RNA sequence: UGACGGAGCCAGCGAGUCUAACCUUGGCCGAGAGGUCUUGGUAAAAACUCCGUCGUAACGAGGAAUUCCUAGUAAGCGCAAGUCAUCAGCUUGCGUUGAUUACGUCCCUGCCCUUCACAC
């Protein structure tokens, strides 16, 4: 890999973040990016629940 | 050989038991040395010990790596055999090859019908220094045990988030130089013990310009293992992952070879104690 | 017994096995479990020797 | 009671070898010959093992 | 363990939860069993008996 | 309800970047923890 | 995810409680003990 | 290089007063709790050797590519245990039967190393 790395950089001046399948007849996804989005969305949702736990009022904006 | 190995263990065990008793004596000698240098009065128990003061004349001329590794640390390169469980799947065989490439002096051995006592006894004859045995679950590596010969220790790890190199397209062949090693966030005595076990699977004295680096990063008792190839640029360093990726969590450490189920346990993971999740041991 | 009412030192009664499970036997409590664990460790200790 | 595996029991040092007597099946001649005094001696022989049972329990 | 839950979906919500027996043996909900629905696998600090009852504390 | 143990960490992109920063720093400073040949 | 947050919250709460309880005990022992030892000496002086 | 049946016969691991179903039809006793009986359905060593009988929609041993493998190894067969992580959609042990082919070469492809006598 390093020999390709040296060749690319001297021309210019992480393949483990992609899951790739076998072509029976190719990049399939982004495990790092997909999990982060799926984890952050439930993180803010958890934040909303901890804000909603002990409240009874609320601004009712009908505009 | 069998008789020789037996007595070497009895002598070693006896030495440990005596050293624990002698630890108090060593502290007492330290107090006398400090008292003589500082000039401060000696405590009452030590003041009245005539035997200790007489011995101190001989013991005045008295002055690291773990004892199992101290004999060969930095002299003889390790010899490693990487094997698996009986009837391994295709992926475990591939993973065992990946672990073989990780350690420069590793040799992969097929475990067809080999019984555990014969495996270690055969390894001890051939001069093997470590034995690595891998387990799986439906072609997913789950556990990794490392047994150091001739008398231990045996450390068992559980592997999570394993990403093999065969899962990559056009990855290419690895470089097999003696790699640089990074051990980060290993603070407790157990961490120092774990580091010593893992450090001695690699050869001593990598070249300063070696272009392969293996890092073990401790993050809440989950040791991330990554392999990178770096190039020193004019304004910094650029690294690229070679793999595989996986996180090992120690859950047992025994004072003996992996055959010995009766070996004294140096450390074990207590999962059901009340305050288990509070503290991180490593 | 200083500054403790006798009401505080009241006996708490012991519950029993469910009838649906009466066939399996007596519902063990902590004291019963201690008898098992101690006996097992006594035997395993000698066997290791 | 504790039951030592026979594999362990086989390769034990001479000093620590468990003595496990096997049961008798074939009727021994002396077993066929011994006379047990019945009647009055039976009652005086049940009485004693009742007394020694109380004494062991009381202690 | 059985009768704790009705479907394997419920078990998935509670995986990793602390459980204990009446005897006081502590355990964990490891994984749900595919067959039958509601059964699950647990690991305890010591061997439990059939007469034991496992309880999960919730609020 | 209570949980007996912390779940196994998930390797997000942020986690990898934090790891990579450490490795680049160690190489740049040229400090590594590796076995050294003993004299004689 | 919920398990991770609950464990971290519980550990933080426990650490705060133990620090708070130690502080109130230490401050009482130091300040009230000083007054106690001071008064006792005056009694000895008498 | 089959199916059925019968017969002969060969292992090694493994021993916590602990080991383990579900849903119904009804009789009797009982203040109740419940106890006992009755009842139908659902679920849940092998190889090897010898002898006898028959008989030769989907799919009939799996394309291109790609991966692994050197002796008690590849492959076949069963039996146990479930050991604080993992595992039962399974995991790990244990024994049984047991080969073909190479054990040379740097030609290709990668990784690496180099530039105290006598004799050279
Ligand atoms: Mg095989
Ligand atoms: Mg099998
Ligand atoms: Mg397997």
């Amino acid at each position: 890999q390093l020999k390709n790395l040296k060749a690319a950089l001297k021309a210019r001046g992480n393949p483990f973040e992609i899951k790739a399948a076998r072509n029976k007849r190719i990049a399939v996804g982004k495990p790092g990016i997909s999990k982060q989005i799926g984890e952050e969305q439930r993180k803010r949702a958890f934040e909303a629940r901890k804000m909603m736990k002990n409240k009874r009022g609320g601004v009712i904006d009908k505009r | 050989m069998l008789r020789r190995q037996a007595r070497e263990r009895r002598e070693y065990l006896y030495r440990k038991a005596q050293e624990l008793q002698d630890s108090q004596l060593q502290q007492k000698r330290q107090i006398i040395k400090q008292a003589l240098a500082q000039g401060k009065p000696l405590p009452k128990e030590l003041a009245e010990d005539e035997s200790l003061q007489k011995d101190f004349r001989y013991d005045q001329s008295l002055k690291q790596v773990d004892d199992e590794y101290a004999a060969t640390s930095g002299i003889m390169d390790p010899r490693i055999i990487v094997t698996t469980s009986r009837d391994p799947s295709t992926r475990l065989s591939q993973f065992a090859k990946e672990i073989k490439l990780l350690f420069p002096n590793a040799v992969r051995l097929n475990r067809g019908n080999y019984v555990m006592p014969n495996l270690v006894d055969a390894c001890k004859k051939s001069g093997t220094t470590d034995l690595v045995v891998l387990h799986e679950h439906r072609g997913v590596p789950t556990s990794l045990t490392i047994s150091h010969f001739p008398h231990g220790p045996t450390a068992q790890f559980s592997l999570h988030n394993v990403v093999m190199r065969h899962d990559i397209i056009n990855a290419g062949n690895q470089s097999e130089v003696n790699p640089h090693l990074i051990f980060d966030n290993f603070t407790t005595a157990l961490g120092k013990r774990v580091v010593c076990i893992l450090k001695h699977l690699f050869n001593a004295g990598p070249k300063k310009d070696s272009e392969r680096v293996i890092t073990f990063a401790n993050r809440g008792d989950f040791i991330s293992v990554r392999q990178h190839v770096y190039v020193r640029t004019r304004e910094g360093v650029e690294i690229a992952e070679v793999g595989p990726r996986f996180e090992m969590r120690l859950f047992e450490l025994r004072l003996g070879t992996l055959e010995n189920k009766d070996a004294d346990v140096e450390w074990q993971l207590r999962r059901f104690i009340r305050t288990a999740n509070k503290k991180d041991y490593l | 017994a200083k500054l403790v009412h006798d009401v505080q030192k009241k006996q708490h009664r012991e519950r029993s096995q469910l009838t649906s499970r009466s066939r399996y036997g007596f519902l063990e409590k902590h004291k019963d479990y201690v008898k098992r664990a101690q006996d097992f460790h006594r035997k395993q200790s000698t066997l290791k020797v | 009671g504790l039951k030592v595996p026979k594999a362990v029991q086989k390769e034990l040092p001479f000093k620590s070898q468990i003595h496990q007597m096997k049961p008798q099946k074939k009727k021994t001649y002396m077993a066929k010959r011994a006379v047990v005094l019945g009647g009055d001696e039976k009652k005086a022989r049940s009485f004693i093992q009742k007394v020694l049972t109380i004494s062991k329990a009381k202690d | 363990i059985k009768d704790m839950f009705s479907s394997a979906m419920e078990v998935a919500r509670f995986e990793g939860a602390q459980i204990k027996t009446v005897s006081g043996i502590r355990g964990e909900i490891k994984r749900a069993l595919s067959k039958p629905e509601g059964h699950y696998r647990a690991a305890f600090e010591d061997k439990i008996l059939m007469s034991d009852i496992v309880i999960l504390r919730s609020w | 309800f209570d949980r007996t143990a912390k779940p196994v960490p998930v390797i997000t992109s942020e986690v990898t970047e934090s790891l990579e920063d450490m490795i680049r720093r160690r190489i740049q400073d040229s400090n590594f923890d590796d076995l050294q040949r003993r004299t004689l | 995810f919920e398990a991770r947050q609950r464990i971290e919250e519980k550990n933080k709460e426990s650490s705060d409680y133990h620090a708070k309880m130690a502080h109130i005990v230490n401050t009482i022992n130091t300040e009230e003990g000083a007054e106690k030892n001071k008064y006792e000496r005056e009694r000895k002086l008498r």
